[PDB]
RNA sequence: AAUUAUUAUUAUAAAUAUUAUUUUAAAAAUAUAAAAAUAUUGUUAAUAAAAUUAUCAAGUUUCAAAAGCGUUUAUUAAAUGCGUCGGUCUAAGUAUUAUAUUUAAGAUUAUUCUUGUAUAUAGAUUUUUAUUUUAAUUUUAUUAGUAGCAUAGUAAUUUAUUAACUGAUUAUUAAAGCGUUCCAUAGAAAAUUUUAAAAUUAUAAC
């Protein structure tokens, strides 16, 4: 196989990511793994298509529609691989709408259910078995104790035993950072914010998957943009001045000084962190400007977490 | 489809804007359905 | 299915205020079954649920009614 | 009209048992086939199975037509003719429901008769009626 | 557009909907129009559900096609609604017998849950694990640091 | 193009004025069952 | 201009029998009985169109090739006559 | 407008939209070429495309054979309106071995109500021409009695039915 | 003849008993137009029998 | 600079590049640019060269039972242009034998695939497996007695046919 | 749809019924056009996307300006839409992700500089410009430029036409286009050339 991921490119612009090894659609929809459910569109309590009230983290993005298609491929995902029982990658299924790759693992005590598929994994191989080393094999799900500084891990679980939440998107990877804390290990999440992950947490070793998503996936076809169907996102400056303060103006009015969606979203203002966890060390704001590498140099302790936020 | 017209108050202060707050006359003989409840 | 007082059988001819909206929609609308044939009310003279003979028994598949 | 009226219950009581004056019969008796309107029915039925003659006249017929109150089901029309008119040969009954006849009386109010239930019974050996002129 | 042919209407007419009936049910009840006290949200349908969905908490597969897409995973496990509590009745298995019963009954239901966890970690990581895979992390040279697996690996086994 | 101007819309605006039966069903003491005292 | 269960004929249709045009009933000579004919193609008009020559619509390129087989190559039989009597 | 979920079968012609597009007929023969040509288009119809994921796990191979159609008895037993989590196939069966019987959903019964009203229509047409091929068939048979009785009568009464002239204008075989 | 949606003329329907004329039912004036519901059912509707499965 | 540069697609059916893409390429001679354009096919294929009648040794392709000679439109006579091989003329099917043999439902959009003298449904005959349609299961939508097949195949000038203008 | 009205209510199925509502002796207009020699745009704001046809109903070509193909109550450089980019978000959803926006894809490039909103801020105001918002009045470099470009105008030159308030070209200080610019550009709207049935002037011609 050449390049287990391809920018298939049906039309010179339309570049969808075909992967050789991708299971044909027939071997995709699996009965006891397939969930279906209308997604509420953007309607929240009283219909009323609306986002979220300013302070909350339950998303009903105003511009959302056709979230669950009804005869789209929708198998559920594990996110909790088991520690050291061998796997067996049976096939590698690729759902367009959930851009994730995910391959069916046998997992060696019959459980034909495991999905998240780390980069450079091949089908019909056994994965969760360690080589001579501690657990340094691609695909092996490793507790954060067993990793060493500087090697990527994906699907890291935020709270130990509560399922993998961090670094699930394709090609993503949380890099270890060699902290000084007694029983905690700091990981450089891809958001350039570092977080004191408990060392007993479980992460899947390797990159995540399907590299060449970061770019090189471009639909530019009216039918094919039904991998991401969303509502129209109108100008905010053609919105019936009675309705939206940016409006009218006999021509192209540039826009008002302080941009606002309906309430406010001024360009770098609305930063909506309201509760920081005890584990958080430096938010994406505290690192946004340094670099990727300089954050990988230091050792991270509790004194690095800034007492004021 | 429906409307309370009062506008849902905070979940903590369940009642703002009684109709009396506006010097409203709601006699049963005047507009019919009037007589309030906080009474 | 109107039913006799003594008969333990339960029929759906209710007259509670919560149930008359559907008991008219049987007498004036009728039911259009998803099999293609129009049910209980299919023509002109709308039935009189209160002058039906009483429900005598639940239907069976093999015979008509137990 | 499906909606239950208040008065119609009250008018029911005053004839079932003298309502404002005579106290009610205990609810056990009311749930029983010995309650008078269930007893005046199980022993003194009140039915009007009128026969249409226009189909049973001088022309012989195997299918004499009746009219039975709207609330006489088929198998009761069997029981009826069997035990009251000795009719013992009824293989199939065929039942319509007809809006009672309507008209304007000479005054002008639309005086619509009660409704009934054509039930074309089908006797085995045909029946007839003679009319000598 | 200056021509409204108005023939594209008139096709597949809507049901009659007799809205006087709901207008009546309001008055034939104490309630007004159900003022935004509810006002509504689109209720789920039986089709879009997937029973046998390996979620659903396995008690609710008909109570749970409703309730939302964002709640029925959490719908708690309760009971068959006819399963009675474990009852400290006297019916002992047909052939377990005494001596075993006299011993086992001595152990209480934390004195036996504890024994069971040790035995199960011993049954796994025994013939079951030593037969093929390995279930305890190894050191520099590759020696099994801990004696038996860690309590989590067993839990998810 | 409304629909249903016919007689059923001429009764359902006249027979539904009939005042349904009223019974002051007072609230059921679910949690505090009184007869189990 | 009309065929058969297995054969053909020819006929110019008027206005009066426009009903029987598509499919007729006629004595099929490759048989001895009436059999339903069809309308394999047009062969002209029953009268003039205003301000137009005798052959206003023209028979066809098709019904001509049917004619050029019937009359056409009769060279098998200029014997027994050509046009005389 | 009479929500499609009311019709026994979803409607044949499906009207859409498109102020700037005026054509009644849905463009079939395009919805056909896709689907026939591309396997993926139509969701796998779980069973015939499950039974892999159950062969691969229990046999260590790709099935590499044509999967049986008609889902096995016992599959999709909690589902109620399958019709999508399947092909339009019926809900397979109970987990029994009794002979297959169509679970008479409101849909199956309607199809019975077509294949009887198809046989009804093709029967009311099939015997219009059967009596039409008596009326015209016997009208001709009778019309030739007419031209015969006219043929017999027009010889004794000598009406040659060929103009005011004698046959000497005919024998020339000119116009005259 | 069959149980089909159709349009009837009002005189065809026959009038109530008039002072001038008896009640002239739609049948006794148009005998060969009485629908034959044996012939309908036998031909047009699906019998319980043909789909009886249990 | 005529301004409204985005427009209605006003031409298109008023072109000569169009007049060549509207033709049909049927089984006639009709060199090109002479076939019919809007309906795509001429009405009343005249066939005086060969009479185009239903044969006597005729039988159902799918079922094989003899077919009524011509007194009826119970048979779906698909004359695939000049066929000869299926019968003296083209395939023959009673209206009720016109189903896919392998999957036993209707032949959707009526394109069938003659698998070893038993018409197979194209999708099954092609290996695909979606095996139940929506509208009518066991009876196709087809026309009867070639009436649906006369949109194509063998119009009047089926050959050189220059006997016309030659002496 | 105020009606016995424009009006196949297309859920289906079918294919040869000799199923049955339309006054009447004229020319004007007008709705309308069968027929028919020349002429081919001289008509006009402007010819050419303008019913049917068995005489089978279709204009070709060049240049300039112009994106997506969806979608709109006076229907389009309206508003969508993919990508890039900016900002936000690691205790409800995957930070090559999803929210919240500005733009528009493709191809070249994407300039100079800041007084206020925002951010950060230290009791607050007042102060305060890494990125973002808005700005640049002589920003004006690239780039196209009389252009839907405030007048000046028919811009001056060149063509083109017998006649050039057309249009295209050159350059080029454009009242104050300008980097989201510019190029590329297809069915559109123009300008030529050219051909051509609508009764286009001539022309009136039931
Ligand atoms: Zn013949
Ligand atoms: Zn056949
Ligand atoms: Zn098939």
């Amino acid at each position: 196989v050449r390049s287990p991921d391809h920018g298939y490119s049906q039309h010179i612009l339309q570049k969808d990511i075909w992967s050789p090894f991708q299971v044909g659609a027939n071997m995709m929809s699996y009965t006891p793994l397939y969930y279906d459910w209308k997604g509420f569109s953007s309607r929240d309590y009283f219909g009323h298509r609306s986002g979220t009230n300013p302070g909350s983290k339950v998303l009903l993005g105003h511009y959302r529609r056709d979230e669950v298609r009804s005869w789209g491929y929708r198998i559920m995902v594990n996110h909790k691989p088991q520690k050291r029982i061998p796997k067996w990658l049976a096939c590698v299924v690729h759902i367009p709408r959930k851009k994730t790759f995910l391959g069916f693992f046998l997992y060696a005590n019959g459980a034909y259910v495991a999905e998240l598929l780390t980069y450079k994994q091949l089908p019909r191989i056994i994965y969760n078995k360690a080589f001579q080393g501690c657990l340094p094999t691609i695909g092996q799900t490793v507790s954060l104790t067993e990793v060493t500084y500087g090697k990527e891990i994906h699907s890291v679980e935020m709270y130990p035993g509560h399922g993998g939440v961090i670094c699930r998107a394709s090609g993503t990877a949380a890099v270890v950072l060699r902290g000084s804390e007694p029983n905690l290990v700091p990981l450089l999440l891809p958001s350039k914010e570092v977080r004191l992950f408990d060392n007993m947490c479980h992460a899947v070793f390797g990159r995540r998957a399907g590299v060449m998503y970061n770019k090189q996936r471009n639909f530019s076809k009216r039918s094919v943009e039904e991998n991401m169907p969303h509502r129209p996102k109108v100008h905010s400056k053609t919105k019936r001045v009675s309705s939206h303060p940016a409006g009218g103006g006999n021509g192209g009015s540039p826009n008002l000084l302080t941009p606002l969606d309906w309430r406010i979203h001024p360009r770098n203002c609305v930063k909506t962190k309201y509760w920081l966890s005890g584990y958080i060390l430096r938010g994406r704001q505290y690192n946004r400007n340094q670099t990727v590498a300089d954050l990988k140099s230091k050792t991270y302790s509790w004194a690095n977490r800034d007492p004021v936020y | 489809a429906a409307t309370p017209g009062v506008g849902i108050a905070p979940e903590t202060t369940p009642v703002k804007y009684v109709p009396e707050m506006l010097n409203i006359q709601n006699a049963k003989w005047w507009n019919g359905r009037g007589k309030p409840v906080y009474r | 299915n109107r039913t006799h007082p003594l008969s333990k059988l339960r029929g759906n001819l209710r007259r509670n205020p919560s149930e008359i909206p559907r008991v008219l929609n049987m007498m004036i609308q009728g039911v259009w079954h998803k099999s293609g044939n129009k049910l209980y009310f299919r023509g002109g003279k709308p039935p009189n649920p209160s002058t039906h003979p009483y429900l005598t028994g639940e239907p069976c598949p093999v015979y008509g009614w137990k | 009209n499906p909606i239950a009226g208040k008065i119609g219950l009250v008018n029911r009581k005053a004839e079932e048992w003298g309502w404002p004056h005579q106290r009610p019969p205990p609810t056990g008796l009311r749930r029983s086939p010995e309650y008078f309107p269930f007893f005046f029915s199980r022993y003194f039925p009140d039915v009007e199975v009128r026969l249409v003659l226009d189909s049973v006249l001088n022309n012989e017929t195997t299918r004499p037509i009746f009219h039975i109150p709207q609330d006489m089901s088929k198998q009761e029309l069997v029981n009826y003719l069997k035990n009251i008119y000795n009719i013992d040969n009824v293989v199939r009954i065929r039942v319509r429901n007809m809006r009672g006849r309507r008209f304007k009386n000479e005054v002008g109010e639309i005086k619509s008769l009660p409704d009934y239930k054509v039930a074309v019974v089908e006797l085995d050996s045909p029946v007839s009626i003679v009319f000598k002129q | 557009k200056s021509q409204h042919k108005n023939v594209l209407r008139k096709g597949r007419p809507h049901m009659q909907k007799y809205k006087e009936l709901n207008r009546w049910q309001r008055e034939a009840q104490g309630i007004t129009k159900w003022e935004q006290g509810h006002s509504h949200r689109p209720q789920p349908y039986v089709e879009r559900f997937n029973p046998e969905g390996a979620g659903l908490t396995r008690g609710t597969s008909a109570y749970a096609w409703k309730w939302w897409h964002t709640q029925y995973p959490w719908l708690p496990n309760v009971a068959p609604a006819d399963y009675v509590p474990p009852s400290p009745r006297g019916i002992r298995p047909a052939a377990w017998d005494d001596e075993f019963a006299d011993v086992v009954l001595s152990m209480s239901d934390e004195e036996i849950q504890s024994y069971l966890l040790d035995k199960l970690t011993e049954v796994i990581f025994a013939e079951t694990q030593r037969d093929g895979y390995e279930l305890r992390r190894l050191d520099f040279e590759g020696k099994p640091l801990t004696e038996l697996p860690e309590r989590r690996i067993i839990e998810n086994f | 193009f409304k629909q249903g101007q016919g007689m059923f819309s001429h009764q359902l605006k006249r027979i539904l004025n009939k005042k349904s039966l009223h019974k002051y069903n007072w609230d059921p003491l679910h949690m505090y069952d009184p007869r189990k005292l | 201009n009309a065929c058969h269960v297995p054969g053909d004929q020819i006929f110019l249709v008027s206005n009066s029998f426009t009903r029987r045009l598509l499919t007729r009933t006629d004595h099929c000579p490759k048989c001895d009985r009436l059999s339903t004919f069809r309308f394999m193609s047009v062969s002209g008009m029953v009268g003039r169109m205003p301000y137009k020559p005798v052959d206003t619509p023209g028979p066809s390129y098709a019904t001509l090739y049917w004619r050029k087989q019937r009359s056409g190559k009769i060279a098998s039989q200029p014997l027994n006559e050509v046009c005389n009597k | 407008r009479k929500a499609l979920q009311s019709y026994p079968v979803p409607p044949r012609a499906r009207n859409y939209e498109r102020r700037w597009s005026s054509s009644r007929t849905n463009p079939y023969n395009r919805m056909f070429w896709r689907t026939v040509l591309n396997e993926d288009f139509a969701r796998p119809s779980f069973w015939v495309s499950d039974f892999r994921h159950k062969y691969l796990a229990k046999h260590g191979m790709d099935y590499q054979g044509r999967v049986p159609a008609s889902p096995a008895p016992g599959m999709y037993q909690g589902f109620s309106d399958v019709h999508k989590i399947l092909a339009n196939h019926p809900k397979p069966q109970r987990e029994s071995r009794h002979l297959p019987v169509m679970p008479m959903t409101p849909r199956v019964v309607f199809e019975h109500a077509q294949e009887k009203r198809i046989d009804y229509a093709k029967k009311m047409h099939r015997d219009r021409r059967l009596v039409e091929q008596l009326r015209t068939h016997e009208f001709w048979g009778w019309y030739m009695k007419l031209q015969r009785v006219r043929g017999r009568w027009c010889k004794e009464h000598g009406v040659s039915s060929r103009g005011v002239y004698g046959p000497a204008v005919d024998a020339a075989e000119l116009w005259g | 003849t069959y149980s089909m949606k159709g349009q009837r003329y009002p005189a065809e329907q026959g009038r109530t008993s008039r002072p001038g004329s008896l009640a002239a039912s739609r049948d006794r004036m148009f005998p060969l137009y009485r629908r034959n519901y044996k012939l309908n059912r036998e031909l047009r509707v699906l019998d319980h029998r043909r789909i009886s499965t249990d | 600079h005529g301004k409204p540069a985005s427009g209605h697609k006003v031409r298109t059916q008023h072109s000569r590049r169009w007049w060549m893409q509207s033709k049909a390429h049927h089984l006639t001679a009709v060199p090109h640019e002479e076939a019919r354009s809007r309906p795509h096919f001429p009405a009343y294929t005249e066939d005086v060269d060969q009479p185009m009648v239903v044969p006597d040794g005729v039988c159902c392709f799918n079922c094989d039972k003899p077919i009524d000679g011509d007194d009826i439109n119970s048979y779906v006579w698909v004359p695939s242009g000049n066929a000869r091989v299926p019968t003296t003329q083209g395939y023959f099917f009673h209206v009720k034998c016109f189903k896919c043999w392998n999957c036993k439902y209707r032949i959707i959009h009526n394109q069938f695939y003659s698998k070893d003298s038993r018409a197979w449904c194209l999708s099954c005959a092609l290996g695909r497996d979606i095996r139940v349609p929506t509208r009518r299961w066991h009876t196709s939508y087809v026309n009867t007695h070639r009436t649906g097949s006369r949109l194509t195949g063998q119009f009047f000038p089926r050959h050189r046919h220059q006997m016309e203008f030659l002496f």
